[PDB]
């Protein structure tokens, strides 16, 4: 709910996201409600209306630039490359997920290849754990990196456009 | 671990590295096609080189996964697509020779010229020059010059290139574990359904034979009507019983009969539909045309055009100094990028072409959710079938009336529907025997059922028997008449145009049944039909994830190709043609030719190879020269190329006739040639050391 989480110039990749711990009391949530710039504001465990008066011990905010068609994978309870090998949410989730398009900042005409995702892991990720280790994996008869970079072009559809996703955790 | 997991990992990595290269290649191709320059050729060449090298390499790894140990259908289909096409087993010199042969054939087709007999400096290319004559001229002799100069100055160049091309392509297809190149072309329609046996590659041949048998009577009646109308124009050139000459069919090859419409129109006093003036009025531009197409597709429930479609597509010719390719194409660039490149004029043809290309784009965004290998049509006919059935629904006069382009005072009588159905049939029914016969000839050329010494003989036998079209000039093995077509000289399969029409009219009948249409099928509009659009979107959503038989059964209720919807569409035209062809002869004989009545039959009675045939042609030319000098006091330089030989038995008999120099349409009368033979019989019979009894000269 802070300004520096949602207005950061550089956002983290999905495989190595940025978690920010918030323990203040300045949380009005009216900007998030009435911004009308969020493509996804659906969340679970709370009604998203009694959020202003309720208090919590700590608030954890994440940040990734996943593609448009894997914003739905940030929900709990389904598969997908982001949901399995990247950021994974537990079945009992008591936070909120916010996402918006970032074609003007994270896409270019020649392509923006600065954002990476993990294509394969040895085992599925447990909820709320992160791995940054650069390793190669085996396909066919060749060894190649497990981190593939997103191809973010300006002349691409909404499913292939960058989306800055901020996930609150209470 | 298990091979399914390894195949899934390989396919995931291939997709992740493949949308990248496909999108980069598509962007380079778009930058060339909307901005033609030498700088943009190299970028496309580089991007295509990277994509092709990646594809052949990944097919080489893809061959390492055995298909018999995969249970998931999607992985099976993706690996089948990857393993079917890749790097051939051909050696580097043979592959270089094949590439050089293909480039030579394309260059000969694109740069061949035909020069006038009177003006050697007036040489005409095919696309602006000879196509205009073949589509617009009503002169028998000019059309004969254009038809005979082509296939002689171009097809004779393409004959040895095609002879080497057949061998090289058959070797390449045998390297892919196929019987020949025809089997490799028929691999598109092969499926493995879960329930029962699937579609085979021989089943395609059996099905197209059955479909042609079913369409034979309607084509026979249309042929009889066109012959009766083409007897008025060109009198004393068409037999009432025989085949139609190949150079009077509206184009160079007789592929479409649409240019015969001014000659074969019923009820010429009735004006046809032409709303082009109504869009010159009311301020219509290209944007209005494409917005109306988008409105039509929204009316059935299909999605809107994307925001990037309206920004990135080239809907008009650029006002600045940018050279573009003015061919209407719908582009699926990848990563959700759909564009249309077309130079839209304010015309009805451009309106219907916009609806066609928007149907292509709708198919693309429907199957965009599939994996990259499966993002195509169900077979090669489905895309064009969807485009033509959208164009069929849009072009109805009721749709134009509710669009405002047609005045409410316009009344649809029975005469206007006959004109519309005949104009449709000259493009739809007239092209089906030609397509079937050309694909049949190519299939038995690749299979080996036609030997190399019978190519033209079998070509003009099946042209007479199947299409009902006779050649105006006899053609020996020096000619290559199929190679004079674009698709044959540029290595393009042709059966997609055959299957497109059948699938298109099947889809039309299904969607008009769903839309609760009660009238005749040619007056059907699927606008505002959310059920028809729902069924169509269920069809288009599965691109190649399942068999095309299952998709066809899902949309039309039948697993097989059925031409019954096509015959039901043209039923009023069939009834009218049956009523008109009561005083005419329906059908044709394969014996009449334009040169048949004036030819003299020569019997050989006894080493008569091609050299003795050249000597005989020279003797006949000398006798012609002597007769014309000593009888009519005229000098005419008859040559061996002016003596045409037909019905050549290897050593038994043949027929010959003489044509004039500088005029291939001027066949010398048979009495004059007989008098020339009887005038100079001594030299002709002394050139081969024989008497007059052995050469009968009947
Ligand atoms: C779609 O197509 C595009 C085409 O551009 C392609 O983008 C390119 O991706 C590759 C692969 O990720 C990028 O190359 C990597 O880039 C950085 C360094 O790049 C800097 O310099 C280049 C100048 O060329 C700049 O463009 C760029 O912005 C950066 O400033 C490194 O992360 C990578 O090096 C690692 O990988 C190499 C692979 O062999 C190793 O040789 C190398 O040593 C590095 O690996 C090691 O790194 C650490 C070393 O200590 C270690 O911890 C690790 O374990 C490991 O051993 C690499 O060079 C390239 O820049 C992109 N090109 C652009 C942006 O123009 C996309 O990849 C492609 N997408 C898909 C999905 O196929
Ligand atoms: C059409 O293509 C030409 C090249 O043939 C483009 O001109 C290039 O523009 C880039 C970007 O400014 C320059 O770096 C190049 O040097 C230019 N090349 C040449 C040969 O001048 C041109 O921009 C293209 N036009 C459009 C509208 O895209
Ligand atoms: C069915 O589609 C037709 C066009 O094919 C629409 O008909 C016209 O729509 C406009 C705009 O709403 C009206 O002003 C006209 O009166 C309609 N009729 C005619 C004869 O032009 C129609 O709107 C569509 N149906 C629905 C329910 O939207
Ligand atoms: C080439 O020969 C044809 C056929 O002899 C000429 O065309 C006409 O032929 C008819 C009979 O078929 C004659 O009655 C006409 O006199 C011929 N000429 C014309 C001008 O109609 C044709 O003229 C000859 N020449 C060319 C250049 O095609
Ligand atoms: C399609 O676009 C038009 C014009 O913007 C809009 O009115 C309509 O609601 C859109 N349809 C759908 C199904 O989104
Ligand atoms: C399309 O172009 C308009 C007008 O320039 C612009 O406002 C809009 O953002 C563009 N849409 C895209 C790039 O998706």
């Amino acid at each position: 709910p802070f300004s520096e989480v949602f207005n950061a110039t550089t956002f983290a990749s999905v495989y190595a996201w940025n978690r920010k711990r918030i323990s203040n009391c300045v949380a009005d949530y009216s900007v998030l409600y009435n911004s009308t710039s969020f493509s996804t504001f659906q969340c679970y465990g709370v009604s998203s209306t009694k959020l202003n008066d309720l208090c919590f011990t700590n608030v954890y905010a994440d940040s990734f630039v996943v593609r448009g068609d894997e914003v739905r994978q940030i929900a709990p309870g389904q598969t997908g490359v982001i949901a399995d090998y990247n950021y994974k949410l537990p079945d009992d989730f008591t936070g909120c997920v916010l996402a918006w398009n970032s074609r003007n900042q994270d896409a270019s005409t020649s392509g923006n290849f600065n954002y990476y995702y993990r294509i394969w892991r040895s085992e599925k990720l447990r909820p709320f754990e992160r791995d940054i280790a650069h390793y190669d994996y085996q396909v066919g008869t060749q060894f190649k990196s497990s981190l593939k970079n997103y191809g973010f072009y300006s002349s691409a559809g909404d499913s292939h456009q960058p989306y800055r996703v901020v996930v609150l955790s209470f | 671990s298990t091979t399914e997991d390894e195949a899934k990992k390989f396919l995931n990595d291939f997709n992740s590295e493949a949308e990248n290269l496909t999108y980069q290649s598509s962007l380079a191709s778009w930058d060339y096609n909307t901005n033609i320059s030498d700088e943009n050729v190299q970028k496309m060449d580089e991007a295509g080189a990277k994509w092709s090298a990646f594809y052949e390499e990944q097919s080489k790894i893809a061959k390492n996964y055995p298909l018999e140990e995969i249970q998931t259908d999607i992985v099976k289909r993706q690996l089948q697509i990857l393993q079917q096409s890749g790097s051939p087993v051909l050696s580097e010199d043979k592959s270089k020779r094949l590439n050089s042969i293909l480039n030579a054939m394309s260059t000969i087709y694109s740069t061949g010229k035909v020069c006038k007999p009177n003006n050697p400096q007036e040489c005409l290319l095919l696309e602006p020059g000879l196509d205009n004559i073949m589509g617009t001229s009503k002169d028998y002799h000019e059309r004969l010059w254009a038809w005979e100069g082509w296939r002689a100055e171009v097809g004779k160049q393409l004959r040895p290139l095609y002879e080497e091309y057949v061998v090289l392509k058959n070797e390449m297809a045998r390297g892919y574990h196929y019987e020949d190149y025809g089997d490799y072309w028929r691999r598109d329609y092969e499926t493995e359904e879960s329930s029962g046996p699937g579609y085979s590659r021989d089943q395609l041949m059996k099905d197209v034979d059955r479909i042609f048998t079913e369409i034979k009577p309607l084509y026979e009646h249309l042929h009889a009507y066109v012959r009766a109308k083409l007897m008025d124009t060109y009198p004393l050139h068409i037999s009432p019983t025989g085949c139609l000459p190949a150079h009077l069919l509206g184009d160079m090859w007789g592929r479409f009969w649409t240019n015969l419409y001014p000659l074969t129109v019923p009820f010429g006093q009735k004006p046809n539909i032409d709303v082009t003036d109504e869009m010159v009025k009311q301020g219509w531009d290209a944007n209005r045309i494409f917005k109306e197409a988008e409105k039509f597709f929204v009316s059935v429930g299909l999605p809107n055009m994307t925001e990037g479609f309206w920004n990135n597509s080239m809907l008009t010719e650029p006002g600045d100094g940018r050279k573009v390719v003015c061919h209407p194409t719908a582009w699926d660039l990848g990563k959700g990028d759909f564009r249309i490149k077309m130079c839209t004029k304010v015309t009805m043809e451009d309106f219907l072409t916009a609806h066609h290309e928007m149907g292509h784009i709708q198919y693309d965004m429907a199957y965009a959710s599939q994996p990259y290998l499966l993002r195509n049509g169900a077979n090669e006919g489905f895309h064009e079938a969807v485009g033509e059935v959208m164009s069929l629904s849009v072009a109805t006069p009721k749709h134009l009336k509710t669009m405002g382009l047609l005045s409410p005072d316009f009344r649809e009588d029975d005469e206007t529907e006959i004109n519309f159905l005949l104009k449709q049939a000259l493009n739809i029914v007239g092209t089906l025997p030609f397509t079937y016969m050309l694909e049949k000839w190519r299939w038995m050329v690749f299979k080996g059922e036609i030997p190399k010494e019978e190519w033209m003989k079998k070509w003009w036998e099946m042209r007479r028997e199947i299409v009902g079209v006779v050649e105006p000039v006899p053609h020996d093995e020096t000619y290559c008449d199929p190679a004079s077509l674009f698709h044959v000289a540029n290595d393009y399969s042709f059966i997609r145009y055959y299957t497109r029409t059948i699938f298109e009219f099947q889809f039309h009948e299904a969607l008009c049944r769903i839309a609760q249409h009660n009238g005749p099928l040619h007056k059907c509009d699927i606008s505002n039909s959310t059920d028809a659009g729902k069924k169509l979107h269920q069809m288009l959503s599965v691109g190649k994830s399942q068999a095309w038989t299952k998709t066809l059964e899902d949309i039309v209720g039948s697993r097989n190709m059925d031409v019954g919807p096509l015959l039901r569409y043209f039923e009023p035209l069939y009834t009218w043609l049956q009523e008109q062809n009561r005083k005419s002869y329906v059908g044709w004989n394969t014996d009449w030719s334009p040169y048949s009545d004036q030819s003299i039959k020569v019997r050989i009675s006894l080493e008569w190879n091609d050299n003795e045939m050249y000597l005989f042609r020279s003797s006949v030319a000398y006798a012609m020269r002597e007769y014309f000098l000593k009888t009519k006091n005229q000098t005419i330089l008859f040559g061996d190329e002016n003596v045409w030989v037909s019905n050549l038995k290897p050593r038994i008999s043949f027929n010959f006739h003489v044509t004039s120099p500088e005029n291939v349409s001027d066949i010398i009368p048979r009495s004059e040639v007989e008098g020339a033979i009887r005038m100079s019989r001594s030299r002709i019979n002394d050139a081969f050391r024989l008497d007059d009894n052995s050469l009968e000269f009947l």
